[PDB]
RNA sequence: CAGUCAAGCGUUCAUAGCGACAUUGCUUUUUGAUUCUUCGAUGUCGGCUCUUCCUAUCAUACCGAAGCAGAAUUCGGUAAGCGUUGGAUUGUUCACCCACUAAUAGGGAACGUGAGCUGGGUUUAGACCGUCGUGAGACAGGUUAGUUUUACCCUACUGAUGAAUGUUACCGCAAUAGUAAUUGAACUUAGUACGAGAGGAACAGUUCAUUCGGAUAAUUGGUUUUUGCGGCUGUCUGAUCAGGCAUUGCCGCGAAGCUACCAUCCGCUGGAUUAUGGCUGAACGCCUCUAAGUCAGAAUCCAUGCUAGAACGCGGUGAUUUC
RNA sequence: UCUUAAGGUAGCCAAAUGCCUCGUCAUCUAAUUAGUGACGCGCAUGAAUGGAUUAACGAGAUUCCCACUGUCCCUAUCUAC
RNA sequence: UGAACAGCCUCUAGUUGAUAGAAUAAUGUAGAUAAGGGAAGUCGGCAAAAUAGAUCCGUAACUUCGGGAUAAGGAUUGGC
C-alpha cells in the first residue's frame, strides 16, 4: 500500500480515508476531508489559508 | 379486487415478534454437533463489543480482478479477556427435551459473579455459596457423587463460565455468567476436564483461530417505539395527505374483519436478539502484549487502541478479536461468539488471510495520524511543548 | 452489460436514473444523451432504473445531429459524478456524467473520446479502451 | 374457461399440433334477468398505499410428448414456493405504443380498502356551446368552477407492564406459533457436441450482479441548537474588549449521535415425497413400474437453523430474616 | 327533377359546438386518446339568437421548452409546540 | 438602517398577560436542510425552491404605433 498527499492541505491519505476528484482535464485531486473538498469547490487558495502546509512553507515556519 | 401492480412483502416474518428481548445477553439457542474423535474443548465464548475499524489486506480468489491486489475492509473488534470457568451442569434427554439434573459449582467465587447473583449488593451480608463451600472444605463430601451421577447420566454437559468485567474498562462490576456446550470426547472426559478447569481461566487462543468462520450472537441496538416507515421499509405516503404520511394507508380489507398479523405496525425497534453467521476472524490478539496493531508489513510497534481511545469503550489491554464486517450489537455490549455448525469450504471460508495495515486512528473525529509520534513529526513542536 | 461483458462488474453506486441527461464524449455528432432504459436492470415497483459506470443503456439525443435525433440507440457510460467506492475504499467522483454511443455489442459508433473515463468501463468494453485517451 | 366425437388441414397420415359441423359441463372476474335485504342513509369510479388468498402457471425448479438434429419453439403434468416492472396519452377499468426484462399471467377479498389519502371523474347549486323545445327548461352530449367531519369507547392489531402460585435471584429446557432467501449474467466447458452447411448447446467449476431480508456506522455522503470555532449585515450597550436583539438572524467549517442499496457486512444443510422414469414381479403359465414389495427423484413437505417462549408448561441451582 | 317562405351566404372547426371519434395527414415525443397546424357531406358551425380576427390585460382553461427543485428514485436528519 | 409612518433594533410611555413542572417515543402542526439525477411523481410542476434591490449594457415577434418591456438576457455592488 501507499499513502498520499491532499492537494489542499498536503496531508497523508491513508487508504480509503478521504475522497478523490477527477476533473474533466484528467487532473486527479485527493482530499483527506470534506473541509478541504468544500474549500476546493469554493476555489480558495491554500497559500492564503493559514493552517495549510503551503502557507506554512510560504511563510517559512517549521524550517 | 386484486392488487394492480405487484410487489413483495415489506419485511421478514420469521423475525417476528419484533419485541424487546428477555435479557441484555442473547440466549445461545443451538450449539454444534457433538463429536468424540476430537478433544474436549469449548464451542463458544464471551466478550464485549468495543467498536469497528478498518484494515488492508491482499485478496486471493483466483478469478477476481482484485485477485492478488489490495483491498480495505471494515472489521469489528471485541475485547475478550479469558473467562473464568466455574461449574458445570448435566443435561439428560427426555421426550420432553433436554433437562438439567445437576448444577455443580466451584468452591470459591468472585465478587463479580456473586454480585450477578445479587441486585442490592452494597447492603448485603454477601451470604451466597457459603454452605456450598462448606459442602466443600472436605475431600468430596457431597460433590464427588454429583460428578459421578453426571457421569452415569447426562448425555450433554454445559460448563458455566463468567467474564471479567473488572478487567474491562467498563463501570459495571457485575459479571456476566453463562453456559457453553462442549463438543469433544466422552462424557467422563468432559466432566473431569471441567473439574480440572474449576476456578480457571480459558482463552481465545484455545477456543478459536484465524480464518475461522463463526456466528456472532447478540442483542441489537435499541431504537424505541418507531413508526412503520423505518421499522418496515414502507413507502412514505405523498405530500398532500391529511393526518400523516409516515404510515401504512390500508391495514387490511373488510373481510376478514380483523387486522392481520402480517400487516405492519409501529412499535419497538431494536433491542432484538439476532444471530448472524459467517464472520471470518482476521486476528486474535493479546492484552499482555504490545504491537497488537502492527502487521508483519508495518512492524511499527503499536497496539490496537487508537489515539484518544475507543469511543465509549477505551482500551483493549486484554485479549481481543478482530472479525470481518459488522455484527449485531452496539458498543460497550456483551457478545456471544460461536463456532459454526457446518463445514463451509466454498473458497470463501478457506481463504487464508494475512494482514498489512490496521487503522489505529481516532474515530472521535477525522483522524489524520495513527500515532502521536507521527503527529509531532508532521507538525513540529508546539506552544505547549516547552 | 451482458453481451459485451468482457468478464464481470462490481456494483457501483447509482446516480444516473431515467430522465437523466448526460454529456456525450465522442465524435459522433451528439451533444447530450437522454437515458431511457438500462440493460440488466431490476424490476421493482415505482423504482427508477438507474445507470452506472459501464452500464450499457438505451438513450436518445435531445440535442445534436438530426440523423441521430428522434431514435433510440445504445450508449455506454464513462463518467458518473456520483461518489462510488472501489475495493481499495477510494471514494472517487467526476465532475460530470457522460457517455458514448455504441452498437448493441458495445463498439462505439464514434471513433474517439473527449476526456477521462473509468477504468471499469475501460476493462469491460475494450473498444472504449481502444479509443481512450486517459483512464482512471 | 375446459371436455366428448372426429369431417378435414398438417407433403403422404384424423389426433405431434389445430380441429369446423354437433354436444356435455364448469365459473361468477363481465352484462343481463330478478327485486329477497337496505330508502328514520351500509359514504358512490379510479388511482395511491398495503396485506392476504385462488390457480384456469407468464416466468423460475423437476419431468413427459413433438412434424424436437442442435439452438429456438409448441403441447402437457406436479407445482401458487418465489417473482410479474419503468414510462407516454387518457379521470380512466380497459386499450395502445416505447424500453428494459428471467418473465413483464389472470383474478378475489362489500366490483378489498375515503373516521387511510386524493377528489381527476362522476354527483346539487354558478356559467358557456350545440341540438330539442313557443317557453320555463332537457340531454350517461361536450367544457369550466365547485367545504371530503369525529376515534378519547369495545374488539382486532402492534408493542409494553403485571397480581397469583412459599419468597427472592441466577442458569436452562422448549410445547406451540412464525419462517426466506430469489433470479440472471459473464468466463470456462466450447465455437466443442449436434448439424451437409447454416449456425450452434449442456452438467460440473469460478467470479459477479437483480430482487428481498437482517444487522452495523470503520470509511464516504447527508443532517447540525455542540447555537463548538470563525466571519458578515443592521441596531443597542460612550468607543475598544466582550456581548444582546433579529420567532435557531445569515454564511463556511463542523465533531458526536442518527442515517443511506447514496455506505458496508451476512443471508445453513439433511430426510421423506409428488409428477416422471424405473427394479423384481404376478393376475393374464407370456408381458407389464403395481396389485403386495421397492429405487432415485423438485423452487414441494418436514426437520436442521433462525425469531418469541406457554404470562394457569417444566426443570436445575443459590440464599432464605430472631432478640 | 321533387319541394320549401328561402334552402346555411361570406367566413370558421373534430374548436368550450363533432355521435361514429383515440376522425385522417403532419408536427412535438423513444413512445402521446393529449397539444398545435391542416382537411371538412359539419349527427347538430355561422353572422348584433352577432360572425372572423384582435395588440394589451387576466389570482381564467390548456400544451410545450429553459431554469429550479425532497414531487419523485428513497428516504434520512434537526428545531419549537 | 434604508426609496420608504416597509422589515429589523432602540428612546419616551406601557406591558411582562395567556395553567405550570419534568422528560424529549411514535403520529402530527409550524419551520428547515439534504449527495447523484432533475417532474421519471401526479388529474395536473399542487406545494417548495430558484430569480429578486440599485447602476450600467442590451432587448424579439406582434402592434390599435401608445405599448410589448423590469422583455429576454448579462456584468458590477464591501471597507479604508
Amino acid at each position: 500500500m501507499k499513502v498520499e498527499i491532499d492537494s489542499f492541505s498536503g496531508a497523508k491519505i491513508y487508504p480509503g480515508r478521504g475522497t478523490l476528484f477527477v476533473r474533466g482535464d484528467s487532473k486527479i485531486f485527493r482530499f483527506q476531508n470534506s473541509k478541504s473538498a468544500s474549500l476546493f469547490k469554493q476555489r480558495k487558495n491554500p497559500r492564503r489559508i493559514a493552517w495549510t502546509v503551503l502557507f506554512r512553507k510560504h511563510h517559512k515556519k517549521g524550517i | 379486487s386484486h392488487r394492480k401492480y405487484e410487489a413483495p412483502r415489506h419485511g421478514h416474518l420469521g423475525f417476528l415478534p419484533r419485541k424487546r428481548a428477555a435479557s441484555i445477553r442473547a440466549r445461545v439457542k443451538a450449539f454444534p454437533k457433538d463429536d468424540r474423535s476430537k478433544p474436549v474443548a469449548l464451542t463458544s465464548f464471551l466478550g464485549y463489543k468495543a467498536g469497528m475499524t478498518t484494515i488492508v489486506r491482499d485478496l486471493d480468489r483466483p478469478g477476481s480482478k482484485f485477485h492478488k491486489r489490495e483491498v480495505v475492509e471494515a472489521v469489528t473488534v471485541v475485547d475478550t479477556p479469558p473467562v473464568v470457568v466455574v461449574g458445570v451442569v448435566g443435561y439428560v434427554e427426555t421426550p420432553r427435551g433436554l433437562r438439567s439434573l445437576t448444577t455443580v459449582w466451584a468452591e470459591h467465587l468472585s465478587d463479580e459473579v456473586k454480585r450477578r447473583f445479587y441486585k442490592n449488593w452494597y447492603k448485603s451480608k454477601k451470604k451466597a455459596f457459603t454452605k456450598y463451600s462448606a459442602k466443600y472444605a472436605q475431600d468430596g463430601a457431597g460433590i464427588e457423587r454429583e460428578l459421578a451421577r453426571i457421569k452415569k447420566y447426562a448425555s450433554v454437559v454445559r460448563v458455566l463460565v463468567h467474564t471479567q468485567i473488572r478487567k474491562t474498562p467498563l463501570a459495571q462490576k457485575k459479571a456476566h455468567l453463562a453456559e457453553i456446550q462442549l463438543n469433544g470426547g466422552s462424557i467422563s472426559e468432559k466432566v473431569d476436564w471441567a473439574r480440572e478447569h474449576f476456578e480457571k481461566t480459558v482463552a481465545v487462543d484455545s477456543v478459536f483461530e484465524q480464518n475461522e468462520m463463526i456466528d456472532a450472537i447478540a442483542v441489537t441496538k435499541g431504537h424505541g417505539f418507531e413508526g412503520v416507515t423505518h421499522r418496515w421499509g414502507t413507502k412514505k405516503l405523498p405530500r398532500k395527505t391529511h393526518r400523516g404520511l409516515r404510515k401504512v394507508a390500508c391495514i387490511g380489507a373488510w373481510h376478514p374483519a380483523h387486522v392481520m398479523w402480517s400487516v405492519a405496525r409501529a412499535g419497538q425497534r431494536g433491542y432484538h436478539s439476532r444471530t448472524s453467521i459467517n464472520h471470518k476472524i482476521y486476528r486474535v490478539g493479546k492484552g499482555d502484549d504490545e504491537a497488537n496493531g502492527a502487521t508483519s508489513f508495518d512492524r511499527t510497534k503499536k497496539t490496537i487502541t487508537p489515539m484518544g481511545g475507543f469511543v465509549h469503550y477505551g482500551e483493549i489491554k486484554n485479549d481481543f478479536i478482530m472479525v470481518k464486517g459488522c455484527i449485531p450489537g452496539n458498543r460497550k455490549r456483551i457478545v456471544t461468539l460461536r463456532k459454526s455448525l457446518y463445514t463451509n469450504t466454498s473458497r470463501k471460508a478457506l481463504e487464508e488471510v494475512s494482514l498489512k495495515w490496521i487503522d489505529t486512528a481516532s474515530k472521535f473525529g477525522k483522524g489524520r495520524f495513527q500515532t502521536p509520534a507521527e503527529k509531532h513529526a508532521f507538525m513540529g513542536t508546539l506552544k505547549k511543548d516547552l | 452489460s451482458g453481451n459485451g461483458a468482457q468478464g464481470t462488474k462490481f456494483r457501483i453506486s447509482l446516480g444516473l436514473p431515467v430522465g437523466a441527461i448526460m454529456n456525450c464524449a465522442d465524435n459522433s455528432g451528439a451533444r447530450n444523451l437522454y437515458i431511457i432504459a438500462v440493460k440488466g436492470s431490476g424490476s421493482r415497483l415505482n423504482r427508477l432504473p438507474a445507470a452506472s459506470l459501464g452500464d450499457m443503456v438505451m438513450a436518445t439525443v435531445k440535442k445534436g445531429k438530426p440523423e441521430l435525433r428522434k431514435k433510440v440507440m445504445p450508449a455506454i457510460v464513462v463518467r458518473q459524478a456520483k461518489s462510488w467506492r472501489r475495493r481499495d475504499g477510494v471514494f472517487l467522483y467526476f465532475e460530470d456524467n457522460a457517455g458514448v454511443i455504441a452498437n448493441p455489442k458495445g463498439e462505439m459508433k464514434g471513433s474517439a473520446i473527449t476526456g477521462p473515463v473509468g477504468k471499469e468501463c475501460a476493462d469491460l468494453w475494450p473498444r472504449v479502451a481502444s479509443n481512450s485517451g486517459v483512464v482512471v
